[PDB]
């Protein structure tokens, strides 16, 4: 079969599913940029910028 | 059937030294690396900039002629002939430090020449690319080390300098200064480096040893055809030899040359990594356990803090010199020694 | 039918699943002895005088070391170059303040890696192959034998052997680089060569003959699937790894002899190795790397510095900080 | 910079009587320092007395003064300590002892002094370097 | 094996190769060697002759230490010697 | 069938022209000899120590009687031109005889004479050029002996006031004390062979090995190889090489610890100090210096709680304090005039150290055998001025390096005397590959 590091060649001549590869891999993203900005809020101090 | 391929034609034609499109970009860069490297070891000093000789013409032997980096107040100007420092004025150029990115710039330029050479003679051989991608771990160190490392520092003249001896200042520095040997980026390296030393001599002296008799002469070279369909030596006795030795051997000789392709480049690429943290000074310094320990139990002691203890030394007798725009001035009293040496 | 010849069949037995062999009957013993004892102590040594001057160095991981500062710490400078075997001993825990593993490991190891070159030999004697294997291993073994034991006999003491640690190993390297200026050693410097062009070589090699891998597996499926263990035909062509590499350089530049050529793989960095241990075990006796400390001075008198003179800073400040207890005298003679 | 009359130019005597010398006898002085001298003094120290070296501030706080051309002179035919209480040619090269020290042998009265002046011309280009040691190396 | 031009071993063997070079070579090394016998080597790059790598009664390099006037720098050091 | 570049291997079964080769080669090794002795004389000046000068031959001449007085002082050179002009113009001879068979001689000795012909796979005629060979070399270690007993004898570093040239009356016949040395340990305060340390010892070992090589040269003539050694062997000319480049590298690794450690056959007054030496030399020099200030040297700790100038040993033995502490088995003509039971003795150090001796220290010390492959002489840091690098260093790393690649040769050449006394020194056969008929492993 495929090697382990070709897994993600069957998608080259399958636009649709390269589509939804791409949506998850935005989805991840900005789930990541979700969860940061939420343990950055949660561990802050706010009372001294200077 | 114009003008373009016409001048391509001529390009690739088969002579004895090739040329084609990317002959453009390579032979006059690296010409020129090679010709400014040579000149400048041959004529030109590092007084201005470092206070040190560094040619022929000064004295200096093949070991410590350099073109030396230029002053650290420089920054990382291009250091143009035709810039505002220099001025068109090629002799304060070559005082200046000018032909330190003469050569790093064109040198640069003549490595992506050589890649692109490795890839256009490749295709039309109609052989696999994989040379050319081999030649990435080159690439990879010479822009880690000669380029990204000093833009993240205060200035060219912490890039290595073109000289054997400088060079070997450039190891020494990034021990005491960085500890570079702590670092995992640097060791993988070592593992790659010396990994394929290794693989080069184990698979040479195996094929070399396992020949077939295939002539009666005692010179067994002649009893080798390039035409021949046959294979020259046995893979099955050397996977027996090997197997029975060291307890596994390859059975692939596709595997194998990969393999063989494979690691002295991740090795490259690995300490390529590494430079790029050294060049914010982000170091492998220190084990934070080991300092609070030691701090507070004076009778802890391991190899690491005898090695930092060595650093230090190497800072405060090396820095004076080594960075003479600094204007250090350590008394003896400030100066840390052992005892009686 | 004899019981020694029986015995004597089943060591040069070729139908064992690593083969044994005379070679190996001291291999074995001696190569498990260094093994078990270096593991034991990496994990659970206590702390070793390495210097002599009643100054342990911790090496184990239960003193407080981890996996790159761990070491089997050298014996004891106030021991030299005198054997301290456990019975020389009033007790283990002498032995072991004093560094006594160490040799034991370092004693074990030189002599079943001796014997792992001859067994090279005696197998492919077995075999029907040609005998050289082991002088290709050759090459690191002298270098073994530099750091561990010629070195220590030219300096007078197994407390500047190399450790058996990570960082006792850059510790080694530093302090020889101040006492040998090892980098300005031409010997040295070839063995760079044979690294670095070994590196190089392995590389080339591997990219030239991957490059002309001949077509035999689909887009799918991995390339090596098309090379078959033990198939008689070659699974590369060599003349478009020819044609490819001499248009690179030129011609004559590149093999197409592929015996030339692996032999030439095979001598590269097995003689530049050679030197660099020649390198170690001449500098264990003190013929040191070139000094041009002042060699370039101006009309008056003035020494005009060089990078060697930048080199003998960074040398000079490991040499005042190593073994910073150790020395009374103002030369470091050993 | 040059090795300039000025630079050549060095005390004879206590009296304040000085002496300039030749480039050659310089360059002469420097190879006879070398050849009996150096394996001990290299550098202006004292491998063997590290305490005591060949600083023009040192020599001229001994006793029978030696930062001048007669001091040296005397002192390589008839060494003392620093204090100059004791004679110490049995343990220092000197024409005195050039029987156990043969390299003296064959030195003339033109020798020392250039051996004596390459010893007071030399803190004068090398400054702090001469009899500093590795500290300035 | 071959692609047009003359043999290597075929040229250097020829007496119209040796003719020439017997010429050219000795006079190449000639023309280097008087461009540093006539010292013009140190004028074109700027490399400091035995002599003048320090004022007299001086021992501080010389070294820039501005971006800009980093040229008037070294003309200012230049002066200083004669 | 071999290549240009393995020539010489075309020689194996040409009797005659190997001749030549190998006496045209012993003419080559005289001719060095001789030329070398020259050279060194014409550079050589009495006034400074022989170690100052890079000499190594002339060195080894003194060393047996010749040239030198007391103290090592050089009296006459004549005995040292002497025997550079007699190695020299025996090379001559030896390169007519090499080049003659060589060129113009009968190729081959076997059609010419029974004598001086020889098959390398005759066992019985081997034994008997064996032989021959041992006789000679007999005979050699007995000229040391007839040199030492009945023509001037040697020098002697150890001669009471100074060192001089001794004649020896009473060389040592015991066996225990000789073959006793045989079996002592290689190391640390043992070193076997290595640490003989009178000349009573060398000259009664070469009656010993004299008389062993003839009784065993004799031997070897009368004999043919028993049946145990007939099956051990290979017999085949490459195969009896790669024997003797098995025992030159032990033994050019022998040479090298020798001239490394022994300061009695390789007198220092001659070599220059060991490195040993050296260190102890320091030791003492600092020690002198510090109590003639008023140093009491024997109760003085020094930093890590140890004696700044004296320690124990770990048996017990009062010895130099410092790194030296490693270099306590050093033994030396300045130095034993201070030993005690104990160790070093601390009245004699306070009351009877010699000027002579404070001397000896101080020079050995400043010639200790550290120094830069371009003659930099002292610690690798040091500046240019002193052109020195020790004998010692010279011919300790240079014989490691040929003993080395003697050791490479060895395997070499052993390994393919196997292959080809068996048939695949030329590859596998491809018709009949052994592996192809064995089982496989799994
Ligand atoms: C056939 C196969 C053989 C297998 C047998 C294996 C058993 C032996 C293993 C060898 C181990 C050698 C360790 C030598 C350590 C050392 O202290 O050796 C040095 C000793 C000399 O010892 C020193 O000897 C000295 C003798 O001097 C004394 O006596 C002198 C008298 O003049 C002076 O007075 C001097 O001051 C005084 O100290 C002192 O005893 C020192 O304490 C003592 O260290 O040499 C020696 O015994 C001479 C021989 C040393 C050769 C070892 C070199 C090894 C080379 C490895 C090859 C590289 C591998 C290549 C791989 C491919
Ligand atoms: C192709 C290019 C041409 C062929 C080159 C071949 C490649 C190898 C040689 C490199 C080229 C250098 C040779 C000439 C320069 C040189 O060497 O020049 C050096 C001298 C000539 O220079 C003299 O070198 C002397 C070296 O000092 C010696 O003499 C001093 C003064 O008496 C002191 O005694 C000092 O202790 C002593 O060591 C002094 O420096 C003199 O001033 C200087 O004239 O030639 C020598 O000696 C003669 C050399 C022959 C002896 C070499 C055999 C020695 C083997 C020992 C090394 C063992 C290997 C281990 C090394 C790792
Ligand atoms: C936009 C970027 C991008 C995209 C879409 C691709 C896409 C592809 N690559 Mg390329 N590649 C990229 C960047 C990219 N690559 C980079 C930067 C490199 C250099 C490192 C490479 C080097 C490379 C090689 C050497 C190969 C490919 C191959 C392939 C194909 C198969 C990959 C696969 O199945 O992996 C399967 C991978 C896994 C199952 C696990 C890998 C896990 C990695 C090592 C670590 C985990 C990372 C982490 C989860 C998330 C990433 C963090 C960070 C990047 C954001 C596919 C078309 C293969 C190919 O050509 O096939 C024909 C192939 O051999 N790629
Ligand atoms: C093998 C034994 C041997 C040893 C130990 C020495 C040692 C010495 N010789 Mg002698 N020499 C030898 C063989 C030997 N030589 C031979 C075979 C020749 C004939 C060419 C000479 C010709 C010779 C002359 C003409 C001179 C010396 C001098 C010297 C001294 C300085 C050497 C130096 O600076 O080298 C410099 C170091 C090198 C050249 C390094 C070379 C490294 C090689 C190429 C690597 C080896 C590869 C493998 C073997 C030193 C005491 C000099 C001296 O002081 O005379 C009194 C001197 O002028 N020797
Ligand atoms: C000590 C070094 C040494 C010695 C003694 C020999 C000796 C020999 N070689 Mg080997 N060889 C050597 C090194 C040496 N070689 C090396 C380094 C190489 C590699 C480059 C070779 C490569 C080589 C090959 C390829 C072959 C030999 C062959 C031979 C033999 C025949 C030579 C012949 O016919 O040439 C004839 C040569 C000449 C007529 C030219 C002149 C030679 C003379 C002797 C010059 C000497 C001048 C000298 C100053 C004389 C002084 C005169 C006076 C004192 C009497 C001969 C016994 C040949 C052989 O085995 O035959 C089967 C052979 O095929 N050799
Ligand atoms: C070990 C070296 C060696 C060996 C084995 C041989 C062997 C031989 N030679 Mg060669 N030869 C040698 C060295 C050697 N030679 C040297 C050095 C020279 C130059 C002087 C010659 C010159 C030479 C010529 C010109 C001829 C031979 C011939 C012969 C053959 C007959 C010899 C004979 O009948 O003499 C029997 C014995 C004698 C005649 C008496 C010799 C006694 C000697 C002189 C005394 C012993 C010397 C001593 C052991 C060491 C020297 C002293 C030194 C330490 C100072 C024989 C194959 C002949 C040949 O090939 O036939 C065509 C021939 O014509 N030889
Ligand atoms: C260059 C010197 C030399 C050489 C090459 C030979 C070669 C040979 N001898 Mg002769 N031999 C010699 C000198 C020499 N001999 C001398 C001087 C004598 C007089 C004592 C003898 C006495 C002699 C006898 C009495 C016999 C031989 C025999 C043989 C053959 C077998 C050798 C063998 O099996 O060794 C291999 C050695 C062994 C298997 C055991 C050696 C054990 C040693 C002592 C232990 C060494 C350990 C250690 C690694 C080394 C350190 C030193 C140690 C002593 C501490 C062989 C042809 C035999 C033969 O066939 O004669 C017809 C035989 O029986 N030889
Ligand atoms: C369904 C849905 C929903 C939900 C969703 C969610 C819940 C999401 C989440 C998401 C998320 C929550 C995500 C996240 C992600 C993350 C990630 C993706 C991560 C990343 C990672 C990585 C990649 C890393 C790596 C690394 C490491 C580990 C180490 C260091 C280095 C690095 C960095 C490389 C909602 C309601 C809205 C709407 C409706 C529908
Ligand atoms: C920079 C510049 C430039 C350019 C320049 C050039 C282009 C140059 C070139 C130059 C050159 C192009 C040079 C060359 C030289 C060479 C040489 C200098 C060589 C040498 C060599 C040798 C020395 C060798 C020998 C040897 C040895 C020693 C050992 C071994 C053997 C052999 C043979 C290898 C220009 C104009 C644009 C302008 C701007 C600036
Ligand atoms: C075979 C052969 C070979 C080899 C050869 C040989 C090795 C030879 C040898 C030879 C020889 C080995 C020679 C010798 C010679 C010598 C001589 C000829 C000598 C003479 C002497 C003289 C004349 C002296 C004089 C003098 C005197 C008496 C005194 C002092 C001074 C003088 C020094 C002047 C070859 C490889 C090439 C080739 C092939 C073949
Ligand atoms: C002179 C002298 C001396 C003496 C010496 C001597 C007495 C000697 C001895 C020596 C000897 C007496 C030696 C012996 C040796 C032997 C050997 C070296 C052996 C060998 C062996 C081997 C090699 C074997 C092998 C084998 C095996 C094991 C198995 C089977 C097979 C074969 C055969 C291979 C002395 C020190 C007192 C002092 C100084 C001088
Ligand atoms: C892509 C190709 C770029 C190659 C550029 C070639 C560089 C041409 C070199 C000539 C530079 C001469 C400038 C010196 C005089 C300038 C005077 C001034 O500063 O105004
Ligand atoms: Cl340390
Ligand atoms: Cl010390
Ligand atoms: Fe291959």
């Amino acid at each position: 079969g495929l090697p382990w590091y070709r897994v993600h060649t069957v998608l080259i001549n399958d636009p649709g599913r390269l589509i939804a590869a791409h949506l998850m891999h935005t989805a991840l993203v900005a789930g990541w940029a979700g969860s940061m900005a939420l343990y950055e809020l949660a561990t802050f101090d706010p009372s001294d910028p200077v | 059937r114009g003008w373009f391929d016409i001048l391509d034609d001529w390009l690739k034609r088969d002579r004895f030294v090739f040329v084609g499109w990317s002959g453009i970009l390579l032979f006059p860069c690296a010409y020129l690396a090679l010709g400014g490297w040579l000149t400048g070891t041959t004529f030109v000093t590092s007084w201005y900039t470092h206070g040190l000789a560094s040619s022929y013409l000064e004295g200096c032997n093949f070991l410590t002629v350099a073109v030396s980096t230029p002053a650290n107040s420089m920054g990382h100007s291009l250091l143009l002939l035709w810039g505002p420092e220099a001025q068109g004025d090629f002799t304060r150029w070559c005082q200046l430090g000018g032909l330190w990115t003469f050569i790093a710039l064109h040198g640069a330029f003549g490595l992506i020449g050589f890649m692109l050479r490795q890839f256009e003679i490749a295709r039309l051989v109609g052989v696999r690319p994989y040379n050319a991608i081999a030649f990435s771990a080159p690439i990879a160190v010479f822009v880690s080390v000669f380029l990204i490392y000093p833009l993240g520092q205060s200035s060219w003249f912490f890039a290595p300098s073109f000289g054997v001896a400088a060079i070997f200042r450039f190891l020494l520095f990034f021990q005491g200064f960085h500890n570079w040997t702590l670092n995992p980026f640097h060791m993988m390296g070592v593992a790659g480096v010396l990994g394929g030393a290794l693989l080069c001599a184990i698979h040479g002296a195996t094929v070399e040893n396992t020949l077939f008799q295939d002539g009666e002469g005692a010179s067994t070279f002649r009893a080798f055809n390039p035409t021949q369909a046959e294979e020259t030596y046995s893979m099955v006795t050397a996977n027996r030899f090997w197997s029975q030795i060291f307890g596994i051997a390859f059975s692939n000789k596709r595997w194998l040359h990969f393999f063989m392709l494979f690691v002295p480049v991740t090795g490259l690429w690995m300490s390529a990594i590494g430079v790029v943290g050294l060049a914010l000074n982000l170091r492998s310094y220190d084990f934070i356990s080991q300092e609070i320990r030691a701090a507070e139990d004076p009778e802890f002691e391991t190899f690491y803090t005898k090695n930092l203890l060595l650093n230090e030394g190497i800072r405060a007798w090396m820095a004076p010199q080594d960075q003479p725009h600094e204007n250090f001035v350590f008394p003896e009293e400030v100066l840390p020694r052992g005892n009686a040496l | 039918a004899n019981l020694w010849e029986r015995f004597c069949n089943w060591v040069t037995s070729t139908d064992n699943r690593l083969y044994v062999g005379w070679f190996g009957v001291i291999m074995i013993p001696t190569l498990l002895a260094a093994t078990i004892c270096f593991v034991i102590a990496f994990i659970a040594a206590p702390p070793v005088d390495i210097d002599g001057i009643r100054e342990p160095v911790s090496g184990s991981l239960l003193y407080g070391n981890n996996i790159i500062t761990g070491a089997v710490v050298p014996s004891s400078n106030a021991i030299g170059l005198h054997f301290y075997p456990i019975w020389e001993a009033a007790s283990l825990d002498e032995w072991l303040y004093n560094g006594g593993p160490y040799q034991l490991i370092i004693f074990h190891f030189l002599l079943g890696a001796s014997c792992y070159m001859g067994r090279q030999w005696e197998l492919s004697y077995r075999l029907g192959m040609r005998p050289w294997i082991c002088v290709a291993y050759s090459a690191p073994l002298a270098s073994a034998f530099a750091v561990f034991l010629i070195y220590p006999i030219g300096q007078g003491s197994f407390s500047d052997g190399m450790p058996l640690g990570i960082s006792g190993t850059f510790n080694f390297m530093i302090v020889f680089q101040a006492e040998h200026n090892i980098l300005m050693h031409p010997f040295h410097q070839l063995g760079v060569a044979g690294v670095f062009g070994g590196a190089l070589f392995c590389a080339m090699h591997g990219s030239l003959v991957t490059s002309s891998l001949i077509r035999e597996t689909t887009e799918t499926e991995s390339a090596n699937y098309g090379y078959k263990f033990g198939q008689e035909e070659e699974t590369y062509n060599i003349v478009a790894a020819h044609g490819y590499f001499g248009r690179l350089i030129f011609q004559y530049a590149s093999f197409n002899n592929s015996r030339s050529l692996h032999f030439f793989l095979a001598a590269w960095p097995v003689v530049g190795v050679w030197f660099t241990a020649l390198g170690i075990s001449t500098m264990a006796f003190n013929l040191n790397g070139f000094n041009f400390n002042h060699s370039v001075i101006d009309a008056k008198g003035n020494v005009i510095n060089t990078w060697a003179d930048i080199i003998n800073r960074a040398n000079l400040g490991m040499e005042v900080m190593h073994e910073r207890n150790a020395h009374n005298f103002p030369l470091d003679l050993a | 910079a040059e090795l300039t009359p000025e630079v050549l130019t060095v005390p004879l005597n206590s009296e304040g009587k000085t002496i300039t010398l030749t480039e050659k006898q310089y360059l002469e002085g420097k190879r006879l320092f070398q050849y009996a001298c150096a394996s001990c003094h290299v550098g202006g120290i004292t491998k063997t007395n590290p305490s005591l070296d060949l600083r023009t501030e040192t020599l001229a706080l001994a006793t029978p003064p030696r930062d001048n051309i007669e001091g040296l002179v005397d002192y390589m035919k008839n060494p003392t300590t620093y204090d100059g209480e004791q004679e110490i040619a049995e343990v220092h090269p000197s024409l005195r002892s050039a029987d156990i020290f043969p390299k003296m042998r064959n030195l003339t009265e033109k020798d020392l002094v250039a051996i004596a002046g390459h010893i007071l011309v030399e803190p004068k280009i090398l400054g702090d370097k001469w009899g500093g040691g590795k500290v300035y190396y | 094996g071959t692609t047009g031009e003359r043999p290597f071993s075929d040229i250097i063997t020829s007496v119209r190769y040796w003719v020439i070079h017997s010429i050219t070579i000795p006079a190449l090394f000639i023309a280097g060697w008087l461009f540093v016998s006539t010292g013009l080597a140190y004028d074109v790059f700027g490399t400091p002759r035995p002599d003048s790598y320090y004022a007299q009664e001086q021992r501080s390099i010389p070294l820039v230490t501005d971006r800009f006037e980093a040229k008037q720098q070294v003309e200012t050091f230049l002066e200083q010697l004669k | 069938g071999f290549a240009w570049w393995a020539g010489n291997a075309r020689l194996i079964n040409l009797s005659g022209k190997l001749l030549g080769a190998h006496v045209a080669h012993a003419g080559l090794i005289v001719f060095w000899a001789g030329a070398m002795t020259l050279f060194e004389l014409a550079h050589f000046i009495p006034e400074k120590p022989m170690y100052e000068q890079g000499l190594i031959l002339i060195p080894h001449i003194a060393t047996l009687g010749w040239g030198v007085g007391p103290g090592g002082e050089v009296v006459d050179t004549f005995p040292f031109f002497v025997v550079g002009v007699v190695h020299l113009i025996s090379s001559a001879v030896l390169g007519f005889g090499g080049v003659y068979h060589a060129i113009r001689g009968p190729e081959t000795l076997e059609e010419y004479s029974s004598f001086f012909g020889y098959d390398w796979k005759d066992k019985n005629k081997m034994t008997t050029i064996l032989g021959f060979h041992l006789i000679v070399l007999g005979i050699g270690a007995l000229l040391l002996v007839a040199k030492a007993m009945f023509f001037g004898g040697l020098y002697d570093t150890w001669a009471p006031g100074g060192g001089d040239v001794r004649v020896i009356t009473n060389p040592t016949l015991d066996p225990r004390v000789i073959f006793g040395y045989l079996l002592k340990s290689p190391f640390g305060g043992e070193g076997w062979i290595v640490s003989v340390n009178n000349l009573e010892d060398v000259v009664g070992g070469h009656i010993w090995i004299g008389l062993i090589c003839i009784a065993g040269g004799i031997w070897h003539i009368l004999t043919t190889p028993f049946g145990w050694a007939r099956r051990a062997f290979i017999w085949s000319g490459e195969a009896y090489l790669s024997y003797s480049l098995g025992a030159l590298s032990m033994m050019g690794f022998i040479a090298t610890c020798f001239v490394w450690f022994n300061n009695t056959v390789y007198p220092s007054e001659f070599y220059g100090p060991t490195g040993p030496e050296a260190s102890q030399a320091q030791a003492m020099t600092f020690l002198i210096r510090d109590q003639k200030l008023g140093a009491n040297v024997g109760s003085a700790q020094g930093p890590t709680g140890l004696g700044k100038y004296l320690m124990r040993s770990p048996t017990g033995e009062i010895i130099f304090g410092g790194e030296t502490m490693r270099f306590w088995d050093f033994r030396g003509p300045w130095l034993e005039p201070l030993r005690g039971p104990n160790g070093l003795d601390l009245n004699k150090i306070k009351n009877d150290i010699q000027p002579w001796q404070e001397r000896r220290a101080a020079e050995y010390m400043t010639h200790a055998p550290l120094g830069s492959l371009n003659s930099v002489g002292g610690v690798a840091t040091e500046i240019n001025s002193v052109n020195f690098v020790s004998p010692r260093s010279w011919l300790a790393t240079s014989h490691f390096v040929l003993a080395f690649f003697f050791l490479v040769g060895h395997l070499w050449h052993a390994g393919r005397a196997r292959a080809a006394a068996a048939g695949f020194e030329k590859g596998i056969d491809r018709e009949s590959e052994p592996v192809l008929s064995m089982p496989s492993l799994d």
